[PDB]
């Protein structure tokens, strides 16, 4: 049960980046996965949520319209496609996994995190 | 049933196969034999009824009374021949024909006598006796209604009914309240339908919805019309049936008219009655909200023969409802005189 | 059994100019007697589409429908500001006639400032013999939030009720209030009362607690 | 003429009572079109009640079968629904609609609706309790305080702060029905922490049905010395 | 309506009045020659239907299909008089005749001049175009079902002294889901009754209480039978009607049989069908709690022509229900083979 | 409309060997379709008379019915110890088939005064937040009695429930217990609680009261 | 042949549930006689509900119009009643009675009956409070004391004194249904006043459904020196 | 509403006396009349109650058998017949009327009484 984020780095405003997290020791196809972020000296707010197939995805106000989510059950890895990045998005995007099957938001396992900063 | 017909509105003509309903009410039928089971067994039942405190019988329909009258004498002859001392007296029947609580029994065995009465056509006398098995008549004070029989016969067959006109009967073994189905027939074809039996002929039509059209009655029974021989039973409330459910009215939308409530206080004391939605001679009907509430049916002519011209109703639909009889015209409850003392009005004899 | 209708998603959010598609369904063959209605809050439903492909007179041309078999769909090409409402599909094949659960359209502008508070029962309410503990979640999003009442480390179930306000018209926030009701005798048997809020905006459950008899 | 459906006859009734709703159609005759009744419960979806064909046939949903009876009058061009043996579950907003013919059997035109409420509770006045701000109600210099209105019936109740002077940051939660048959709601306002000891906050609660007017001042608890 | 009756069961030759209903199903093929009134207006209705987006028609009954196939020519001729460019193509029917969402319009005003229809009924000359207004046939892809029309005609009057009586149809003005009542007839007489129309003939009798006797089907409609033409509608649940309500079955106790539920998946694809309560030739039906669950109806012979000799059911009353069709003999849904797997037998096609 | 059947009296008192008269009235003429049933406690009814004058097989010759139309009567020649039960009259003319209200037949017995006792609520119950005070009447006859609650000389209504036991098998008397339930806060606000008893055998009402704080 | 009617299918059910009652018959055929259902609520008279004719027609009482359905199985010689949308108001004993063969219209043969309880409450144990004797419960050398059993469900509870040693003067009142949905009853005993200070009275309360067995000792209150 | 007793006087033991209480201003047929006696320096003890017609009358245990009470709705008076008088019977007989139609014992009015003594 280990999560390792990757694909984080500096991007200019208006750029494009694609985060990727490699899950191990668990079957994400039968569970739901969510993304989180934390700016330095700030709290840990929403990024997006990827529910099981056929249930759709939900996004936060700041990230919605710009961000995009897609799961890969075969490779047990989730990808976040970022469009039109902004300086306010500078933070460590922190992956999370939901244990409860009923989508009750019970998070029990997490990853290391990856630094993401936006600046022209 | 191979048959044919000829239309009257048109000239369309054809034979073929189908189902045919015949009107036997106004035609007045014809001479019927009315074989009442074996008069030997009828005699045994009559004797057994006396041993258990049964006085007389109340005829359900006019066929039963005529059958009793036609078999009166031979039954007395059989009683006299065997060891029995009893007499049967038959009299004129009056309407409405009330319900009796008792039921004639079914004898286990038969009287030990020479059974020669099967098919005997009256023409025989017997010794008169004090104890008498009165049948209808005016034998009321002799024994009140609580010790009478009613609705104990069940039609068995119609052997040679075309010319010999033999109606075979039997004594039933079931307590029941519904009229005899073996003589009921109803049909619908396009914009017309009819419900009928040996005493009732009721016609219905569609005009923005199915409704009652016309009815002709020669008797007023007190059984209830079975549902299986009725059209479109559901969705109707008994408070609206024109012919009361207690006077053998069908439970149907075809038995309704809008603007009129159930007629449970009509002139059901007559012999022949016709229901027609029309105004009688010399009378008019207006619709006003200040007219009186419902009341007993009133004859259109005074006891001396004078006619009341002006009548009012509250919420009735034209043409007005009326009853036709040899006495005159009787209106429904909804219609009340506009200006007339109640002393000159012949009130319908409330039937209870 | 009756033929059952279904809708998905339960709700979605988009901005002006987006393309939105909604799927209705029927449990068995109904030919093509499928209808669509729009209901804004506090109003009667409005009639948009029938026959699964025919547009009612006056409906904007941006609405269109399609489907075959047991699956049907509605689509909007360019979202407009005055298109916020709920949407229902309905049959007309045979009785009993049925509707769908519904789907809510959402605006795209949310979590201004999450906040957590807890209020011990007032003494006046105690004098009546009942105690109510209030936990407040102010200015949070999304509405998916879990509040668990813990007394003396013991989890509580079946003794609390929650209420959620409508979307805020300014910052699109949401407020949730959960009330825990206990008898006065029960309220005196425990010393620590806490309400735990589990929400995505919070990485770990934030616990707010008060101690009976302490200010 | 304009196709208008107008409804009336709603109100308040006790369990086991009876009521009769009237839906008056205009611009068309109820005889030729199919007609139906539809209702919507508070905060719920839509439910179909009954239908009457142009031929006179009628059908009902199981949940109201037997108790209800749909009928029409052609002289007054009216659609009726008779209600007997009412329960509490029968509270909702009721609609009558027309069965569009040129539109593939669609609920073409609707009415404005009418409210039916089934409850035996009698009029009662609210009790106001203050949600005094405390260290547990403060976050980042912002203090949360409010007033609690409990055990009142029937709706509605209006709550205002400082006679309408304070409006920003005020959230009036919707009324909720309790098991006892009464309602309760909460109203809270967020204000700066430094203003607790100098500014006065008063909530005005008004309830016409009980003819009750209460002005409650919310202040920090005396034992809370942090705000002194 | 003078009468013509020879009842072979009792041999009674009556002659009176009443109401008669005939069995016309068995001679349906050419009972009429229609000429629907004013084809110059039907042409305009078809043109407007094409303009509005209505591109086809799905026939409700074989009578309407034959009307189309008889008036196809003159209608095309009228189109080739004002510049309209459309070609009506009429195909064969398939059972069941599914329902269409749209309805044919009622033209506001007829064509400017179409008197060319006068004197030219059948033998006419016209031309062809690319546009098609398809009627029936394997042509869904040219006009999807969501754009076909259905049930747009009413019978105004019919009946004449000719082997083929002219029928005056008209375009319906209001939406409806029930079959035309002008050609429906039903009656009950004693212990026998029947419901019927131009394509349905259904019979019931009394044994304990009323039950289904037999039926003869030449077409499988999808309209609803009106209540007013039904006997004893009260107290019956729709899950026991042997003929499904969607396939134009009446809501009656007469339409029920004890031990069987509704037949939604019977062999409703055949051309003509007869319902009998008797064994298929060379087969027997058992009653066994261990038998299988309900399912699709199976044919008594394999596609290769071999017979299956044993069948079972759980709670059905003997004799068993069966369907007689041109293909062969079928058993009801409740009846399944005992030992032979069902996958080897012929299953009926899905209908809903 | 339905047919209404009114029995009278509600109950009568008689000894062994007397003549008892029971009347049954119908709201409309029903010919003579009337029946009589006898029901003992904890048992199904029994069938006695039909047609308003006929006796069923096995019914003792004591019973005899008469009347016609609406007014009907039932009579017993010689009351026996085993005739203690309730009697219903039913009509079978038409649906719905209605019954009568019923009449209770009881033995005559001599007048005895009721002993009045009152019990203040127990301390343990007060801990729960509710207070119940009990007023008792013991071994009294006839069963008719009235009990009234007064708190601080204030009459109480709608707040008391009463239970009546069956006629005693030895002395043929009755007992009545009335319970008044008040909240803990309400109970403490008052000082004097009284139970007033009115009965035929008491010349003047008997009142038993206690003060909250006095033993 | 011997004639009987035997009901079955009663039990405990929640509001809004459904249940089926079976009335078997023997010695005769239900097809040739009219059959009906009659019920008796606790502490009330008799009530007719529905009837089915021998021909097949059926009629119902308004109280169950639409919610219930009567039918017979001509092959199994059984009578059925189907119950839906049940409420606590339908609690009663239900009978099936046979229409008399020849003796007018009369229920010749009755059945034993079955009990149907419609209640949502769950099993709970009783609470016992001693009715301590005092100067307010003394009359002519006789003292009144007892035990108050409250808030228990379902029935029944057996109350005995001194393990059955004391029987004279014991009055166990019938249970009463409280608005909370729980039953309550009171048991009292009359004893000589002089025996309060020497003899000990215990009430034995048993509740088999909840397996609650309590022995409560009733003695004069401490502050009451009159009996010391 | 006035109650006036009469017919009281000295009687030797074993004798017979019959009282009468002329009622006015009220219809006694719809109510019940009750008899009470009070010996000098004693309480008011129940004697007998005469309910409406068809309800019967109930007698005290002491006066059981010897006494008898009857009513005359036509004359609006209550008659009491005494048999086998005894010295203990010496007392003032106060009549009473039960206002409650349900017979709850809600006595409201009393007469002036009559002095009757038994002594040989
Ligand atoms: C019968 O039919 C038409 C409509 O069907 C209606 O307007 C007319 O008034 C009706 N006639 C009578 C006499 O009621
Ligand atoms: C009913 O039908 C069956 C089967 O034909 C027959 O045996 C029976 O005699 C008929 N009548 C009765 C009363 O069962």
């Amino acid at each position: 049960v280990q999560l390792q984020e990757s694909g984080g780095g500096l991007v200019q405003p208006g750029g494009s980046l694609r985060l990727s997290c490699a899950a191990s020791g668990r079957t994400i196809s039968r569970y739901a996965m969510s993304w989180f972020r934390q700016a330095p000296g700030k709290e840990r707010e929403f990024v997006a949520v990827a529910r099981r197939s056929g249930d759709g995805a939900f996004y936060a106000d700041s990230v919605q319209g710009r961000f995009t989510v897609s799961r890969d059950d075969a490779k047990n890895t989730v990808y976040l496609q970022m469009n039109s990045l902004k300086p306010e998005d500078t933070a460590v995007y922190y992956c999370a996994i939901d244990s409860d099957t009923f989508y009750s938001g019970s998070y029990d396992y997490w990853g290391q995190g990856t630094q993401v900063t936006v600046s022209s | 049933d191979v048959g044919c017909s000829v239309d009257f509105s048109k000239k369309e003509t054809r034979c073929g196969t189908g189902v045919f309903i015949y009107n036997d009410v106004e035609a007045w039928r014809d001479r019927y034999k009315y074989h009442p089971d074996s008069p030997r067994r009828l005699a045994a039942a009559v004797k057994q009824a006396w041993e258990e405190g049964i006085c007389g019988i109340s005829s359900v329909s006019r066929m039963e009374n005529i059958m009793w009258k036609s078999v009166e004498g031979e039954l007395n002859a059989i009683l006299e021949e065997n060891g029995v001392q009893l007499t049967v007296v038959v009299g004129s029947v009056k309407n409405p024909m009330w319900r009796g609580p008792q039921r004639l029994p079914v004898p286990v065995n038969e009287l030990p006598h020479g059974w020669k009465a099967w098919g005997k056509s009256y023409f025989v006398r017997a010794a008169k006796t004090n104890n008498s098995f009165v049948v209808d008549g005016d034998t009321l004070k002799e024994c009140p209604l609580e010790h009478r029989a009613w609705n104990s016969f069940l039609v068995e067959d119609h052997g040679f009914g075309v010319f010999h006109t033999s109606v075979w009967l039997k004594v039933r073994e079931d307590y029941s309240l519904e009229c005899d189905p073996a003589v009921i027939g109803t049909a619908v074809k396009g914009r017309e339908a009819a419900h009928s039996d040996l005493g009732y002929w009721i016609e219905s039509e569609k005009n923005d919805t199915w409704r009652l059209k016309r009815a002709h009655l020669i008797e007023m029974k007190t059984c209830e019309w079975p549902k299986s021989h009725t059209l479109w039973t559901d969705g109707v409330e008994e408070s609206d049936l024109i012919i009361p459910k207690s006077l053998a009215g069908p439970l149907s939308h075809h038995n309704t008219r809008e603007g009129y409530r159930t007629q449970v206080k009509g002139p059901w004391h007559s012999e022949e009655l016709e229901i027609r939605f029309e105004e009688c001679p010399g009378t008019k009907v207006y619709v006003e909200e200040t007219c009186g509430t419902r009341g007993p049916s009133l004859r259109s002519t005074t006891a001396s023969g004078r006619v009341i011209e002006e009548w009012c109703c509250r919420e009735c639909t034209m043409p007005p409802l009326s009853f036709r009889a040899k006495d005159g015209c009787w209106y429904g409850m909804e219609i009340r005189p506009r200006k007339e003392p109640e002393s000159n009005l012949v009130r319908s004899m409330v039937t209870a | 059994s009756d033929i059952q209708m279904t809708q998905s998603p339960f709700s979605l959010s988009a901005s002006v100019g987006d393309r939105v598609t909604i799927t209705c369904r029927a449990s068995q063959s109904i030919s093509s007697h499928l209808n669509w209605y729009q209901q804004k809050p506090g109003k009667a439903p409005k009639f948009l589409i029938y026959a699964a492909s025919s547009l009612q007179s006056g409906v904007p041309s941006r609405f269109s429908g399609s489907g075959s078999g047991t699956d049907f769909t509605l689509t909007i090409s360019s979202l407009q500001p005055e298109d916020f409402a709920t949407y229902y599909c309905q049959q007309s094949y045979s009785t009993p006639y049925t509707f769908g659960q519904g789907t809510k359209v959402e605006i795209k502008r949310t979590v201004a400032a999450p906040s957590v508070f807890i209020f011990p029962p007032s003494d006046e309410q105690l004098k009546s013999g009942t105690a109510s503990v209030v936990c407040l979640l102010n200015n949070f999003y999304p509405r998916e939030a879990k509040v668990q009442w813990k007394v003396d480390n013991a989890l509580q179930s079946g003794n609390s009720q929650e209420s959620v306000t409508e979307q805020d018209s300014k910052d699109s926030t949401y407020s949730l209030s959960s009330t825990l009701t206990l008898s006065k005798a029960d309220y005196e048997k425990h010393k620590v009362y806490a309400c735990e809020v589990t929400h995505q905006g919070l990485s770990s459950p934030v616990t707010k607690s008060f101690n009976r008899g302490e200010c | 003429s304009e196709v208008q459906l107008v409804e009336s006859g709603g109100g308040l009734i006790q369990p086991g009572g009876s009521l009769r709703l009237s839906c008056a159609a205009s611009g068309f005759t109820v005889s030729s079109n199919y007609m139906s009744w539809v209702r919507q419960a508070p905060g719920k979806g839509l439910e179909w009640v009954s239908v009457i064909y142009s031929g006179g046939s009628t059908y009902y949903a199981d949940s109201v079968k037997g108790r209800f009876t749909i009928s029409r009058d052609n002289s007054k061009n009216t659609l009726y629904l008779q209600m007997n043996s009412l329960r509490a579950e029968d509270t909702a907003v009721y609609y009558c609609a027309r069965w569009g013919g040129k539109r593939g059997g669609a609920f073409d035109i609707w009415g404005q609706g009418t409210m039916v409420t089934v409850s035996s509770a009698s009029t009662k006045g609210p009790s106001v309790f203050p949600l005094a701000p405390s260290s547990k109600s403060t976050s980042g210099g912002t203090a949360a305080l409010g007033c609690l209105v409990k055990d009142y019936f029937p709706e509605p109740v209006t709550v205002s702060w400082n006679s309408g002077a304070l409006t920003s940051g005020v959230h009036t939660f919707p009324a909720v029905l309790q098991s006892s048959g009464l309602y309760s709601l909460s109203s809270v306002v967020t204000v700066p922490s430094s203003s607790l000891g100098t500014q006065t906050y008063i909530c005005n609660v008004n309830h016409k049905p009980s003819n009750t007017k209460v002005d409650k001042k919310v202040e920090p608890k005396s034992c809370d010395k942090t705000h002194t």
